[PDB]
């Protein structure tokens, strides 16, 4: 699954990119053809032929909170398998939401508090008081056009 | 350790003739690399505990090699600075009148250095430069005197450059030629192209004592309304400042006259081609375009 | 007055455009920004101060016109890009900032900055940066800028080395930071002058100065410089204004037709290093067209008649500048583009019939071929005329072309013809760089003496300048017959350009008189800074300019004359027989064309095989004359001579064209000759013609008849023992005898251990008056080795009529057997010093002494070398300019039969 | 960058005081020596979007 | 189009300019006028000196001029003024009334926390493509944070098979040199054949060295190092390429270009002077696309007696493949409109990106030297999805509903790939 | 090599090279070995390693020496006079007559040919072997290559 996630979706093929659903475009169809080679699905065209609600899911504003079970394999009762399958599916359809879905795959793998610290602005009064040795200089890099002094 | 003894009795100073009937030392690689190799070798030999065959044979020569180094590292510097200062002081025949105290100081230094040169050339040998009593101390004295006179020359050059700052654009030898070779004006004109923009010459008088105007590289000329007089303004930088000031004022007056003439063309329904051509031929190009 | 009129036209066109376009758009208020945005001048003739009379305003910034005398500087066409550049630069200046235009090179950033500085009357200095930058001078030049009140500038600041870039950036940051303080609201009045730290001192900064940095910038200056994008100038408007200033009517149409034309010549034509289609070239073309139009007007008026075809003048000016630079295959492309943009106008050309007659008379006595139109030699004569045209324009023309093209003979014939016509003597000094160290080319100062010892170039230039014999009665032509690279050409820059002066490290200036041309005879042009190739025009020679038919005609003409009386008679009787084979068809040229598709080591050149063929034909002529001298009664009969020469020609063509390939290619060429020839051939089932010799009386005697099976003495079975005869040995014996009789250089290329050295030495036993000097070439080998060899074996330096180098022994010829002649290391400029040295002293028959700067001539020296196949590791290919003279021999490993016999 | 290298190589000398901290305002560019970057703690400040 | 730098220095310069010009015009210390403000001075100075200084291409200057003209008019002093014409179509952003900085600051602090690219005038779906690019970049980083003879050999053989064999570099003639299209296509085919031969030889050497049959040289060593890292070799890029491209994408694009050149060579062999015009070439598969435009112009000028510079381009987006192909019409395919759609020949703003244009027809009409109506727009034709190289500019009519400034500030363009 | 050289009656010579060796030091060592070989009729086994190689000048001198005996340009004028003195002393030691400079030089070259053997020791084959062959082919022609596995 990870191998397909990183580079396995960048393979090349001959044909099979026929459009089936008017809402499903040619690039999405060709991504489906790539994803079909993974035995974790073993069929994707048949699944999208039925369940016309999928088309509506293809136009949702946040189509990663809810995702239909297009994979038709043994039940991924463990949340990690469901999350990774859904992440691969999100890479297939609507890659823009991928990052958001990425967060979910982190959260369900590390709790819904892992990246919440970065969202809150930092307070150095604790970092420099204890975590910084007096011999270690604290560098404060700033993006050009901004000052952190 | 013997080979050192046989070889050190064979080096001369490898002298060359000079333009002003002198002698100079050119061999420095053989008189530095070989000597430092020898001193390293004798140090390695003597610091070795087995000196039963040279119990007192290396301390007798390590001091000699140290004296060779101490004399020659200053001798080379003295030679280079003296030849450079001789080239400076025997160029334009006016530095004898500009800073005469430096001229006489360098005369005395050159006299002493030529006495030393004759002394070494009479008996050329790498040991016959050690028997001269006070050769070392006189050498540092000559080095200090040459350094002081070179520093004084640099300070004088900076002082001259501070007035009429256009001298900052020219080099050092060019500036020396400018300040020195000033009695006659036939070599200053090759540096005017780097002190001004387009001023490639100066219109001298018949006896090159009064500056009447400026000439361009192609041949355009502007004639000063009040000529600059060198016969009444010596000290070249001063009359150069006068020339540039007269250039500014003459350009201003010519521009005023030209624009006054052009005001006729500006408000004329017709125009005579001959009059326009005469006006074009009268004034300079930049003045003409500015008038338009 | 012409330049003044041009400046007035350039200014008034912009004035009219501004007045009618940007002022007539319903504008009536003098304070409107549509008027306040232009460059306004206000003159007050009552202000006493000189620097307070003329006030120049751009948008809201007031500048006092510094009354610097700029002379006559060329103005710039005020394009809208130039207008916005002026506005941005003045806005930066008013905010006490610096202007930093950027963009691709060639859009006129430096020129725009300089023009703006001149418009306000400010002495501006441009620093080229790049390589000629003077890092030492900046310390005082910046102080001069600060105190004098000058303008200053920079050119391609990013092209500066990082450490000098950082130092200059710090200095300019300090200067600009000090300049920023003049606009302080609290410090509006300057009670204390602003001071800056440049040379560890307080330097007063005049408010009127500036700094401009034109790039193609460091973080220090990012908050101090107003950037500006100048990516493309308005070429159409510039061309239209320049053509209008030249008097051309319908100038807009001509500009609209010519700007796209130059936008095509860099897209359709094959890219070349010397191809320049920038705005500078366009301006040069326009001024040349104006001069041509005025010349036409003067010629017509000498029988205001302003009805000339201006498109014809424009295309003539374009052609007269672009045709010589073409590569002889883009000429149809150039004319197709011209017919595309100019629909129905043809390029007419001058004739110069007097020069045509002079060239014909000179070529008739030099055994060359002359042609006026499409006949043989027409292109070569056209190239010579183009060279003459470039001679009168520039002084640093550099003829370029692949080896074998007739460029050396071109300028030799031109010099002779000009001497005959103009009546002034012609002298040419063929100086060859990269064979002499650059230190001994320009000269050197010994630091312990300050003595100036001039090098070869400085010596000959000083001899020209000093009127010892003649400085203006002759025409000195310093020709640099050798490939170029930016190591010595950098010192020649100040001579090629308009300065026409050479500076010396000892502080001396040498101005060459207006009768000296600095010509280059190169073949690659691939290692040269654009500054060198841009400071001087050039004419491009090509391989097809010199056809093979002219080579054959020259060979036959030099055979019917120049005795190798009875010798010349036998040469003529043989030339008559060989004439039907040099008819641009038939035998020789068909085989020459067919031999260019065969696998040849040391890739073939048309002038190498032909030279070998001519040498061996000369050997045949002297052989048949030797036979005639052998029998006093019954001299050599013409009938037998015919059939002797007819077969010796085939023997020579086989051993010259296929003399550097394996037996397969030799057999293939033999079969091709069998298929195309008409002369009698040996009657053998499968034995190749390579295994036969054209014996005297005209028979194909098999080489096997000269293989004496001998038994060597028992005690000597070693290498010093003479060779045991075999086919290859006894064949290479005759071949090397043929090539050594005429004192021709030789190269034996073959795998190691094949027997090249042994075969050469065995051949050298037959010759009884040839001494051998064996040199072992290797990496890091330089022409000094040959100099030491000459000092060891050629002590004579007598001067009867010039320095002549001769061997110590009388009546003997030395052969310098340079083993592994292609082994010497090739430097990073694609050349070998020793190869160029041994090429100059073979082609020109001498060289230059580095000590006394004199032309020493060879007397009895000859060159033979050994090699390995160039594909062998550690071996590098030889230059074509050197390979052209040396015929190479491929000595392969002896076959099983040869090994058994040996 | 050279003076920054000098500072970082000086910092290897022990500074006995415990309350002494050295804050270095920094620009995100590769010209900074890697030695200081590895030696000291790093913080990155960005302008919030919108 | 470029990642410019619009740091604080430009804002300081703009503030200084505003201060200077407002003080110069408004000598009166109190309210001066809604109309006497030197709007033209401010607009020109921002557009040409301080903000437009860093702008290289013409279209970014056009966008900056559009923004400055929309924002810096006297209408901004009116009580009602839309800073953003349409956020969600019906949602507008009103100009906050006030004469002192406190109310403006209060307005800024009371801005809704929701923010969409429509506030910037961009299409509302720009966030989508931005997020897609960010996700692809994240995948690339993770891949970069993740013997090999066997791994490289299989993919090298796959690339060798995928790339077509050597093309027929045989376009030779004697009476078709006068045809500019033949010249351009001949040089294109020659360059393609040379590059294909070099790539094929290098790939075969890589295949054989991955099998351990020959000792790698320095050039082969660095080529293999480039290949294993997934970075396109430097020695292969002889034509314009998007900045950053994996070797797989480059290999596929090169295979497509070689296929197109093979078809062109076959058509030339069939004809030679009459079929080169009738061919339907895609501008993305050519090493020098603008050279094709120049050659087409040359051929059109050669057919008649007109000069090359008297012709103007005209674009017809013919539906499907009409195959009209007039004497001056030329067929180019693969062009994609960005953020706009064309019905017959008129543009219309769209919320869906990358609309495909089938069989664009380029005609060279002898221009009448007249000013076109103020109802057309000039669209750039870039080469890559990264708009960093201009080929030419088309002139397209628009539906009467929209205005050209919306097209300018929305960022519509034509892409060849 | 040392064992067989001693057992053959050959004085082993070696170069103790440090990082401060230059071309001139190697020229002096070659002058010493040639004086020991030509003059005094002493056979020498000049053995050196690839580690005893630092500059291409070493291999250039080896190329000039291994082939055709004498090294051209190795001796300057003073060195020429000195070598002539030692070689004439050796010639009168053997008994040959003193006629001219040339025949003393040729006797010296013949003695060097007969009484000198150069041994190189190198690490197994790499691109270094190709480079060494390129800079000097003598060690592939004059020197017999004996692999020592
Ligand atoms: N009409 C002709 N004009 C010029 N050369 C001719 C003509 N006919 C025959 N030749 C021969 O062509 C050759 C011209 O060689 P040239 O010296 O001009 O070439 P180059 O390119 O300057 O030389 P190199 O290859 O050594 O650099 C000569 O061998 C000359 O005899
Ligand atoms: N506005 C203009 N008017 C006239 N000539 C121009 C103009 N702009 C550029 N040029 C010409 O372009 C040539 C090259 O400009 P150059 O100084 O090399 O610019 P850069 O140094 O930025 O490449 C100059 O010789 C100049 O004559
Ligand atoms: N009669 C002969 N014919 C051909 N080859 C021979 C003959 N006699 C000896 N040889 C071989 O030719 C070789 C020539 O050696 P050498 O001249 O050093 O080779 P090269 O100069 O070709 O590199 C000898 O090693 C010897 O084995």
């Amino acid at each position: 699954e990870f191998q397909h996630f990183l580079r396995g979706n960048e393979i090349v093929l001959s044909a099979g990119s026929t459009p089936r659903i008017q809402g499903l475009t040619v690039e999405q169809a060709e991504a489906v053809v790539r994803l079909s080679c993974l035995p974790a699905f073993k069929d994707l065209i048949a699944k999208v032929q039925a369940d016309e609600q999928f088309g509506i899911w293809l136009d949702s504003s946040s189509p990663e909170q809810t995702v239909p079970y297009l994979w038709s394999e043994e039940t991924p009762a463990t949340p990690i398998g469901q999350a990774i399958h859904r992440l691969l599916l999100i890479q297939a359809f609507r890659p823009d939401r991928l990052l958001a879905m990425a967060h979910m795959f982190v959260s369900t793998n590390l709790g819904e508090s892992f990246m919440s610290i970065m969202e809150q602005p930092l307070d150095l009064t604790h970092i420099v008081g204890t975590e910084v040795k007096p011999n270690t200089p604290v560098l404060m890099c700033s993006v050009p056009g901004y000052d952190a002094s | 350790l013997k080979q050192i003894r046989e070889v050190w009795n064979t080096y001369e100073l490898d002298l060359v003739n000079y333009q002003n009937k002198c002698r100079l030392i050119r061999g420095w690689d053989d008189l530095f690399n070989k000597v430092k190799e020898h001193i390293n070798s004798v140090s390695a030999m003597k610091l070795s505990p087995y000196y039963k065959v040279f119990e007192e044979d290396a301390l007798s020569w390590e001091d000699k090699l140290n004296r060779i180094m101490a004399l020659f590292d200053v001798w080379i510097d003295v030679q280079r600075r003296w030849v450079y200062l001789e080239g400076i002081f025997t160029g334009s025949a006016d530095i004898k009148h500009l800073l005469p105290v430096e001229t006489q100081r360098f005369q005395s230094i050159s006299t002493e250095f030529l006495a030393l040169m004759k002394k070494v050339s009479k008996s050329p040998l790498v040991m016959d430069v050690l028997n001269i009593q006070g050769v070392q101390r006189s050498l540092e004295r000559l080095a200090d005197l040459l350094g002081k006179i070179q520093k004084a020359l640099g300070e004088y050059l900076e002082r001259e450059r501070s007035s009429f700052p256009r001298f900052y654009f020219v080099g050092d030898e060019d500036l020396l030629e400018i300040i020195g070779n000033s009695k006659n004006v036939a070599k200053l004109q090759k540096h005017f192209k780097k002190m001004f923009a387009g001023v490639s010459s100066i219109i001298l008088n018949e006896d090159n004592s009064v500056v009447l105007g400026i000439s361009s590289r192609e041949g355009e000329e502007v004639m000063f309304k009040t000529p600059v007089s060198i016969t009444e303004h010596p000290k070249i930088n001063e009359w150069l400042t006068l020339v540039e000031k007269e250039m500014r004022v003459t350009l201003a007056k010519l521009l005023a006259e030209s624009v006054t003439e052009v005001e006729i063309f500006g408000k004329a329904t017709s125009i005579d081609p001959n009059t326009y051509i005469t006006w074009i031929d009268k004034y300079q190009a930049q003045l003409v375009v500015l008038s338009a | 007055r012409r330049r003044k009129l041009e400046h007035l036209i350039t200014e008034l066109v912009h004035q009219r455009d501004v007045t009618r376009s940007l002022i007539k758009s319903k504008i009536d208020n003098a304070k409107s920004f549509e008027w306040l945005s232009q460059m306004r001048f206000y003159f007050d003739p009552k202000q006493t101060d000189v620097l307070q009379q003329l006030s120049i305003q751009m948008a809201n910034a007031k500048f006092n016109y510094g009354f610097e005398y700029l002379g006559v500087q060329d103005k710039l066409v005020q394009t809208p890009l130039t207008d916005r550049c002026y506005l941005t630069m003045t806005q930066a200046l008013e905010a006490r900032l610096g202007g930093s235009p950027f963009g691709p090179a060639g859009t006129g950033k430096t020129e725009s900055v300089k023009a703006l500085g001149h418009q306000l009357g400010r002495f501006v200095l441009v620093f080229n940066c790049d390589e000629t930058f003077d890092f030492q001078a900046m310390g005082r030049i910046f102080v001069g800028l600060c105190q004098v009140g000058a303008w200053g500038c920079f050119d391609e600041f990013n092209r500066l080395e990082e450490r000098m870039l950082s130092a200059v950036s710090q200095q300019v940051q300090c200067i600009q930071e000090a300049l920023r303080e003049h606009s302080n609201p609290n410090y509006d009045k300057t009670s204390a002058p602003i001071t800056c730290e440049l040379l560890n001192k307080q330097v007063k900064v005049s408010p009127d100065m500036a700094i401009f940095i034109t790039m193609n910038l460091p973080d220090n200056l990012k908050k101090l410089f107003r950037s500006l994008a100048m990516t493309k100038p308005d070429r159409q408007l510039i061309a239209q204004v320049m053509l209008y200033s030249q008097g051309f009517r319908t100038a807009e149409v001509l500009a609209n037709k010519i700007v796209p034309f130059f936008k095509l010549c860099d897209e359709q034509l094959s890219s070349q290093s010397h191809y320049d289609f920038g705005l500078r070239a366009l301006k040069s073309v326009l001024v040349s067209a104006g001069n041509v139009k005025r010349e036409r007007i003067q010629k017509i008026k000498r029988e205001i008649a302003e009805n000339l075809p201006e498109q014809e003048i424009l295309i003539q000016s374009v052609c007269e500048t672009m045709v010589p630079k073409l590569v002889a295959e883009d000429i149809p492309l150039l004319f197709s583009l011209l017919s595309d943009v100019f629909p129905g106008v043809q390029y007419h050309r001058g004739e110069m019939t007097a020069l045509r007659e002079e060239l014909k008379k000179v070529c008739q006595e030099m055994y060359l071929t002359y042609g006026d139109g499409e006949e043989v030699g027409g292109m070569w004569v056209e190239k010579v005329l183009q060279l003459y045209q470039i001679t009168q324009i520039n002084h640093g023309l550099m003829m370029v072309g692949p080896s074998g093209s007739g460029k050396s003979m071109a300028w030799r014939v031109l010099l002779k013809a000009l001497e005959r016509l103009e009546g002034v003597e012609g002298v040419a000094h063929i100086i060859d760089p990269k064979a002499i160290s650059k230190d001994h080319l320009y000269g050197t100062l010994d630091p312990n003496t300050r003595e100036w010892t001039d090098g070869l170039f400085t010596h000959v230039l000083r001899k020209i300048i000093d009127s010892v014999r003649g400085e203006l009665q002759k025409r000195q032509w310093i020709v640099f017959d050798g490939d170029v690279d930016p190591e010595w050409v950098e010192n020649l820059n100040s001579v090629l350009d308009d300065n026409k002066l050479l500076t010396l490290p000892n502080g001396e200036r040498l101005s060459l008189p207006p009768n000296v041309r600095i010509m280059f005879e190169v073949q690659d042009l691939k290692y040269a800074t654009l500054a060198t190739v841009s400071r001087c025009g050039m004419v491009w020679f090509s391989e097809d300019v010199l056809s093979t038919d002219m080579i054959f005609n020259n060979f036959l003409a030099r055979l019917r004359s120049i005795p190798l009386s009875p010798m010349l008679q036998i040469q003529r009787d043989a030339a008559t027989i060989m004439q039907p084979y040099f008819t641009s068809n038939g035998l020789v040229t068909k085989a020459l064309e067919h031999a260019f598709q065969l696998e040849h080591i040391m890739d073939l050149t048309r002038l190498r095989c032909l030279g070998s063929l001519f040498s061996m034909l000369h050997q045949a002529c002297r052989n048949v004359a030797q036979y005639n001298a052998n029998h006093p009664d019954f001299p050599m009969q013409i009938e037998q001579l015919e059939r002797y020469i007819q077969r010796y020609l085939v023997y020579a063509i086989l051993w010259s064209l296929s003399g550097d390939s394996r037996l397969k290619m030799r057999a293939e060429l033999g079969e091709y000759i069998r298929r195309i020839t008409t002369v009698p051939l040996p009657t053998a089932p499968n034995i190749p013609i390579i295994d036969y010799e054209v014996s005297i009386s005209g028979e194909w005697s098999p080489w096997q008849a000269k293989v004496p099976q001998i038994e060597v003495e028992t005690h000597k079975v070693a290498a010093p023992d003479v060779v045991v005869p075999t086919l290859d040995t006894v064949r290479h014996e005759a071949l090397l005898y043929t090539w050594l009789a005429e004192h021709k250089p030789l190269v034996l290329c073959g795998p190691p251990g094949s027997g090249k050295t042994m075969t050469l030495f065995s051949a050298l036993r037959a010759l009884p008056d040839m001494e051998v000097v064996g040199l072992n070439f290797s990496s890091a080998t330089t022409p000094e080795l040959l100099l030491k060899t000459f000092d060891h074996y050629c002590e004579y330096r007598r001067t009867p009529n010039g320095v002549v180098l001769a061997p110590v022994q009388l009546g003997k010829w030395l052969v310098l057997f340079c083993d592994e002649i292609n082994l010497p290391d090739m430097d990073k400029y694609g050349t070998q010093r020793v190869i160029s040295f041994i090429r100059q002293m073979v082609e020109h028959g001498g060289f230059y002494r580095t000590s006394d700067q004199t032309w020493v001539k060879l007397e009895r020296i000859q060159f033979v070398g050994a090699c390995n196949p160039p594909t062998d590791p550690g071996r590098k290919p030889l230059s074509h300019r050197f390979l052209r003279h040396v015929p190479v021999v491929y000595v392969d490993y002896p076959g099983p039969a040869s090994l058994t016999q040996i | 960058p050279g003076w920054l290298m000098q500072l970082e190589k000086k910092l290897h000398s022990l500074q006995p005081h415990a309350c002494f901290r050295l804050f270095l305002t920094m620009e995100i560019n590769p010209k900074v020596p890697v030695n200081l970057l590895r030696a000291g703690r790093i913080f990155v400040f960005e302008p919030p979007p919108g | 189009s470029k990642k410019y730098e619009f740091g604080e220095s430009d804002l300081r310069s703009a503030c200084d300019t505003v201060d200077t010009w407002l003080d110069d015009t408004a000598k009166g210390r109190q309210n001066i006028s809604p109309d006497k403000i030197p709007w033209s001075a401010l607009k020109t100075l921002m557009a040409q000196s301080i903000y437009g200084g860093r702008v290289d291409n013409e279209f970014d200057q056009r966008l900056l001029n559009t923004f400055l003209e929309r924002l810096f008019t006297t209408r901004s002093f009116d009580s009602e003024f839309k800073l953003a014409c349409k956020v969600d179509g019906h949602k507008d952003i009103q100009m906050p009334d006030g004469i002192r900085r406190e109310e403006f600051v209060q307005w800024v602090e009371l801005l809704p926390d929701t923010q969409t690219p429509s506030w910037l005038g961009l299409p509302n779906n720009a966030e989508r493509v931005l997020l897609t690019t960010q996700g692809v970049d994240m995948i690339s980083k993770m891949l970069k944070m993740q013997a090999w003879m066997r791994t490289l050999h299989t993919t090298a053989s796959n690339w060798l098979h995928l790339i077509p064999q050597t093309l027929s570099h045989l376009k030779r003639t004697v009476e078709n040199i006068k045809d500019p299209l033949f010249r351009f296509f001949e040089r294109e085919v020659k360059m393609g054949a040379k590059l294909l031969q070099d790539v094929r030889q290098d790939l075969a050497d890589v295949v054989q060295v991955c099998e351990g049959k020959k000792k790698q040289t320095n050039y082969l060593r660095t080529l293999i190092n480039e290949l294993v890292k997934g970075i396109l070799p430097r020695s292969w890029s002889h034509y314009t390429v998007p900045a950053g491209m994996t070797v797989i994408q480059w290999v596929s694009d090169f295979s497509e270009r070689i296929k197109q050149l093979q078809n062109i060579s076959l058509a030339a062999a069939s004809g030679g002077a009459k079929e080169l015009k009738n061919i339907h070439v895609c501008l993305g598969g050519l090493f020098v696309p603008e050279a094709y435009i120049t050659a087409t112009r040359q051929y059109v000028a050669q057919a008649n007696s007109w000069s090359l510079e008297e012709l103007c381009l005209e674009v017809n987006v013919t539906t499907s493949q009409g195959a009209t192909l007039d004497a001056c019409s030329f067929g180019v395919t693969g062009l994609k409109l960005q953020g706009a759609t064309c019905n017959n020949n008129k543009l219309s703003l769209s919320n869906a990106i990358s609309t495909a244009l089938p069989l664009t027809q380029l005609r060279w009409v002898k221009q009448t030297n007249t000013e076109k109506k103020a109802s057309v727009v000039t669209l750039p034709v870039y080469l890559n999805f990264t708009r960093a190289d201009l080929i030419f500019t088309v002139d397209f009519e628009i539906a009467t509903k929209e205005d050209p400034r919306s097209f300018y500030e929305r960022g519509v363009a034509v892409l060849c790939t | 090599s040392r064992f067989v050289a001693w057992m053959n009656g050959l004085s082993v010579y070696q170069i103790k090279v440090h990082r401060k060796y230059t071309g001139e030091d190697f020229d002096e060592d070659l002058r010493t070995v040639l004086r020991r070989s030509g003059c005094k009729n002493e056979k020498i086994a000049f053995i050196m390693d690839e580690s005893n190689v630092l500059d291409s000048g070493f291999l250039e001198r080896m190329n000039t020496l291994l082939a055709n005996g004498e090294v051209p340009g190795l001796f300057e004028g003073d060195e020429y006079a000195t070598l002539m003195t030692q070689c004439k002393e050796g010639a009168q030691k053997e008994g040959l007559m003193l006629d001219s400079h040339e025949e003393l030089y040729k006797w010296f070259t013949s003695q060097v040919i007969r009484n000198l053997h150069v041994v190189f020791t190198m690490n197994p084959s790499s691109e270094g072997l190709k480079d060494r062959a390129a800079t000097s082919p003598a060690l592939f022609n004059r020197c017999v290559l004996n692999w020592f596995g």
